[PDB]
């Protein structure tokens, strides 16, 4: 696609079995998800911005699948209120910025 | 609003 | 032009005399900036990031230069990690999220 910025960039990707709505986001170094119980084993870490840090479990090596562009990468578990899909995973699918 | 990561 | 995401998406923006690097979050509602002083009355605004709320002080149509594109538009500046353009001043320049 050819997204516009009108609105939040809400998309469809799929985790797990789930299928979810993340936001697009050139500003976020990972991807954060909302809780979820992902089997496979984690890390913590802490993740910051507006606000300060959080905390996070942290996933390594997980699919998931992009407006039908399938990705491998790792992936942020913690309590965010939006689903948050990083460059980390848009370097994958070949998202680019263009004005 | 929000703004979003580092 | 076209920017990839190997790397922060950050440019040079100008904001009247001044010469700031901020990144391009289509992730982000607003533009905030680092404290700074820009001309005008201000209001006491309430964003949230990844962290929780932060207190930011409220500044209207401000003129900002983001690679010779031109837009006009709310500013709000306080304690951001960096110098964030939100989806406010992108759509102004026209930028949309390409893949």
């Amino acid at each position: 696609p050819q997204i516009t910025l009108w609105q939040r960039p809400l998309v469809t990707i799929r985790i797990g079995g789930q299928l979810k709505e993340a936001l697009l986001d050139t500003g976020a170094d990972d991807t954060v998800l909302e809780e979820m119980n992902l089997p496979g084993k984690w890390k913590p870490k802490m993740i910051g911005g507006i606000g300060g840090f959080i905390k996070v479990r942290q996933y390594d090596q997980i699919p998931v699948e992009i407006a039908g562009h399938k990705a491998i990468g790792t992936v942020l578990v913690g309590p965010t209120p939006v689903n948050i899909i990083g460059r980390n995973l848009l370097t994958q699918i070949g998202a680019t910025l263009n004005f | 609003s929000l703004n979003x990561i580092x």
